């Protein structure tokens, strides 16, 4: 069913339930639970991580991913294997780092051709895409990460894939990542159960921006001052987010587009909804993530098409599917919150500077330290005009 | 396995409206 | 029973069970789940965001909130919609910002004059309360968070209130907001269950403070160096917590009254009681946050009085109460640290300098960038001061 | 039972069921809950925080605490007390700060005997250790956590002991902290439930390190430019993880050393297993935290020895045994984000620059200033070069 | 919605010595 | 009292793979 090789040469299959995740942009990952049995013996007393497995949903989709968590419980007089895997498309990423500081303009081809350099994997644009200028290189990052920068700069998505080819993964990067689908939904026919969730509480109607003073000004506001809004303002009326004060873009162009994407990432909705697999009737409906969907609940007020960010298969023995769960549009209002915490938990006890009995003091002696600076710079000032 | 989400989920929505 | 209203124009009622929560200072919060039916298809199917919600407690308490969150699910031949709201009186002030950097010295009634501008509603200050200075405003801000440290420097608390005139909402500004009430309470009579916990881990009986450095020293300890102590800690003995290390406050008559209030804040005491309301008997005591009550639990050595600080209201139809909960003293022991973590997560993810992989990069760039334009300016300092 | 004595003077003993849990180098705590008895009552009704528990384990292990948390619940016409409780060798330690600014060069023994200065405790290194150089001293904060610093720079673990004598508490330091242990387990014989997680998302085989380069360069890779990597890679592969970028350290013998430390830290394995006491047979087993064990599970492929890490007793009355629950290795995954989580919200809201609405104006603030009066030196610098 | 406040509660209380 | 630790776990499985 499940064919997992070690990172070195030939291949065994396991049968075993697998439960899938997919997103758009972000990693995808895998979980499953091996049992001790007269058969597997071989394999689960013999599996270690990084163990490489493919071969999900039978003979094709070869989309080859590696372990890197690997639990053993014991039950009965057998053990339990529970175990995680990810992509080798983002994992291989997360194999490399750049240590040369990459620093000041750069062009998308060469931004994401440096930073494919000795993975093998390739990436193209399809679009016309303008360039910007990256600050300071992730000297001791990943190449997941700058290309998460990188994304958040020039390709807000991407889609990776398989190509016919061996050891080749092109990265069709593009802004709204998406593919027509023939299938579709309805709440009579593969809408079990939909959660439609409006979170509103960090929205907008209009919106201020600045972002073409220098780097040393910070508020005497030169550089493009303006503020717009949408069409839905005008019934609302006055609020406002938090303006675009961080920025260097000369042009006015660009001051307009992103300030109605600051706006219009608000009015959040997100349909957690949940599928259900037909599969004697109704078969040409895989799900698969960055997608244009149509679906329509009736008794909702609803009949507009949106497109997949998440989806969650299950696949028990022979590749079938029992159940799949979606998410549309943005992918919750829950994961948010979570990859909040963990980012919170993760960028803190990554530093060193902080100690939970009264802290700020790394922070206050950083602050007076250069207020201290700053004034004994006043003083060669005035020393020097005197001279 | 199936409990994490609710309590999750009641915490995004304490989310709104906890802060002066 | 529940008034609600587009932003603009005309209302509609609808049953439905409220769910209310109001804090002292801490914004209320209401929630209430509204399903489909022959009555309120005409509003549940158009509903938008910032409905405004009114009427609560019937024909009074015209306390007018709006909508931000909506949730739409579905059951049977028919859908739910739960939602929650938020008070006029803080939204409106999450309405507007203020990109003036307030900075230098700044009398209350100044401060809470100029971020009342525009809102309409008004604020008055009681006794008198003395004046700081705010070292750099909120240019990017709301005015809440503005109102937040402005409470936290001389208002150390307020109670807002529709006052009898339309569109005003008078602000009394004060320190321990409170108000007599005639009812009562006690284990016999109205309080089912008394969760009574002192929390003390982060306590105090000594403590010292420092507070009229300039800012460029940091510890060369001028500025009222003193340790000062409570009336308990002669029994309990040495223990100290952060001392006041951030000041520039020159008196004396401040830095024991800031310094008391660090301690005396610290041996906490949670009362999280529960409520249950007697209508047929006993009616006088709807229960309103930051006021006075008398508790008395026999069996548990307790005698004294306390203020409420949280309050949590339901009201299924015609806007009867079913049971009650609050919390006395400080809010609780759990919502701190939930307040905390949220806190954590939101602050984190507004960033952009965070790079989970390898973090510090961020921080070590600036600090070393720091201390090497110090060695510079060292440098200059030699070079004039050998011209 | 369990002889609790106020701050001064007398003792008096109660019965209660014990919750105590302790790691090797991390704080010891412990927990119970009292109830309202025709006896206790002298004591229940008055007891303060900071009393001082001990006697546990019987007339025997009398390892002093102090209790800190107190709750009291009201049971039928009888009353709950909840409770917390310390080590008085790490409290005592959370008692007292140290306000000199320690700085600069330091060897161990000067180090670890002046934050021992009024506690009466004692210190004592087993094996010569090297010194290194502390960048700033914990004005504002406790000797325990500049005793965190200094285990984390030169004694990575340590023990403590009451000694025979009064008042007395030897803190043995040492690099992983063991002793011996004669008892032992099996799957059969006292290892009920072992679950074997190897967790590994974070982990590497080479790795880069720079420790030498000065303060004011960052990059400009000067310092013991080397990569090593561990024995296993070469079945592995190319993977690297954060390199040890930051560094003043200017041997080799080190680089080495911290640099392999940072491997073997990451293909982590936490062995939660549970543990079942046997009374009337294998008695001679009360685990204790910091020793050796020789652990055995058939199928399951294992019989090396480990460490214990965590251990979690209970016991009822008569200081008889219930269950026992411990962790060998790395003490889990669960706690390890546990902690990350609650450092996180810790570090935040002791901090004062957070502003949840459009944060990064306090670092943007920080940062524009800082190249901006890096600008000014360069005027500086070109003025002067001039003359 | 029961259920949030209990594991809230727990880790509040586990918040009282974890750190050294 | 029992149900903090399944929680906690599941949030330390989905701490794998959650970030790009």
């Amino acid at each position: 069913t499940i064919t997992i090789k070690p990172p070195k040469g030939n291949g065994a299959p396991v049968p075993v339930e697998t439960t899938l995740v997919k997103k758009v942009n972000a990693d995808g990952v895998l979980t499953f639970d091996i049992l001790e049995n007269k058969y597997t013996y071989e394999v689960i007393n013999a599996i270690g991580k990084r163990w490489i497995v493919s071969h999900v949903e039978g003979e094709n989709d070869k989309k080859e991913y590696v372990i890197t968590v690997i639990d053993r419980k014991s039950e009965g007089d057998r053990q339990l294997v529970e175990c995680t895997a990810r992509e080798i498309p983002i994992d291989k990423l997360m194999i490399d780092r750049i240590y040369v500081n990459v620093t000041g303009s750069f062009t998308v081809e060469r931004y994401f051709n440096i930073v494919f350099q000795g993975t093998g994997m390739l990436f193209e644009v399809e679009g016309k895409v303008k360039s910007s200028k990256f600050e300071n290189g992730g000297e001791g990052d990943t190449r997941l990460e700058m290309f998460k920068k990188g994304l958040e700069h020039f390709g807000l998505e991407y889609k990776i894939t398989y190509d016919k080819k061996k050891d080749r993964y092109k990265f069709v990067l593009t802004p709204f990542a998406n593919q027509k689908a023939s299938y579709f939904i309805s709440d009579e026919v593969n809408a079990n159960a939909i959660k439609l969730e409006e979170d509103a509480s960090d929205f907008a109607t209009f919106i201020r921006g600045y972002g073409n003073y220098s780097g040393e000004e910070t508020f005497e506001h030169a550089g493009l001052v303006m503020e717009a809004r949408s069409a839905l303002a005008e019934i609302y009326g006055d609020i406002h987010a938090e303006p675009f004060k961080d920025g260097k873009v000369t042009d006015q162009e660009t001051m307009d587009k992103e300030l109605q994407s600051r706006l219009k990432k608000s009015l959040k909705q997100s349909l957690s909804l949940d599928f259900l697999v037909l599969r004697e009737s109704y078969p040409e409906a895989d799900p698969q993530p960055g997608d244009i969907v149509q679906i329509k609940s009736t008794k909702l007020g609803l009949n507009d098409l949106v497109r997949i960010v998440q989806v969650k298969t299950i696949r028990g023995i022979n590749n079938v599917i029992v159940k799949q769960d979606v998410t549309l549009g943005e992918f919750n209002r829950e994961q948010r919150y979570m990859k909040k915490v963990n980012t919170a938990a993760n960028y803190v006890s990554g530093l060193n500077d902080v100690n939970l009995s009264n802290p700020s003091k790394a922070a206050e002696n950083l602050k007076s330290k250069v207020a201290s600076i700053a004034k004994s710079t006043l003083d060669l000032m005035s020393r020097t005009d005197l001279i | 396995d199936a409990l994490t989400s609710i309590v999750n989920g009641r915490n995004a929505k304490r989310n709104s409206e906890y802060y002066l």
